[PDB]
């Protein structure tokens, strides 16, 4: 953009929570989808859904974790870690049945002098190997 | 018996139903082979007694 529009600087708004950022790489949208809601056609449940809307539907940010030169990485599951986030959490807990989509914004800045490579992976249905 | 559906009770959404009763049909109920007797013969020399 000649007027200064960029694809490295985004501004997302959700509800009561904005974010801003001036060093993205684009965004990614997961096999071509955005979220929607369920579809009269592919409905199964008869009853009158609860739709939360603004109440559940905004930016929740979980507790920052540090990176090392000793890390191996980390993971989430969701809707699990999301479980105790204010509204959603509770809508999640008084219902049998749920469904979600997410905007995951994974925030680390640092320094024109440092160095290094996150890999950000969103996994469906990542069942992991156990201890045993 | 009383003809009541989901909504008459509760609040529903809309749902465009796409199940059928086609294999609970009376044809499809019964349509299986079901073993109904044994039989034993056998090939032996008729003697005397047996």
């Amino acid at each position: 953009e000649a007027c200064g529009y960029s694809d490295r600087v985004l501004q997302l708004t959700l509800g009561n929570s904005t974010i801003t950022t001036q060093e993205a790489a684009n965004s990614v949208v997961a096999y071509g989808r955005w979220p929607e809601y369920l579809r009269d056609s592919e409905a199964n449940p008869v009853d009158q859904p609860t739709e939360p809307d603004v109440a559940a539907c905004r930016f929740y940010t979980l507790d920052t974790v540090s990176w090392t030169k000793e890390s191996r990485g980390w993971w989430w599951k969701l809707p699990d870690a999301l479980r105790d986030m204010g509204l959603f959490g509770q809508n999640m807990y008084y219902h049998y049945l749920g469904r979600s989509g997410y905007t995951v914004h994974v925030q680390c800045n640092a320094s024109k002098f440092h160095q290094g490579a996150l890999g950000v992976f969103a996994v469906p249905e990542m069942c992991l190997a156990g201890d045993s | 018996t009383n003809p009541l559906v989901p909504s008459d009770t509760v609040q529903t959404r809309h749902v465009v139903q796409h199940r059928s009763r086609s294999e609970s049909s009376i044809e499809s109920f019964f349509a299986r082979g079901a073993c109904v007797t044994i039989m034993t013969v056998d090939n032996s020399a008729s003697t005397t007694n047996k």
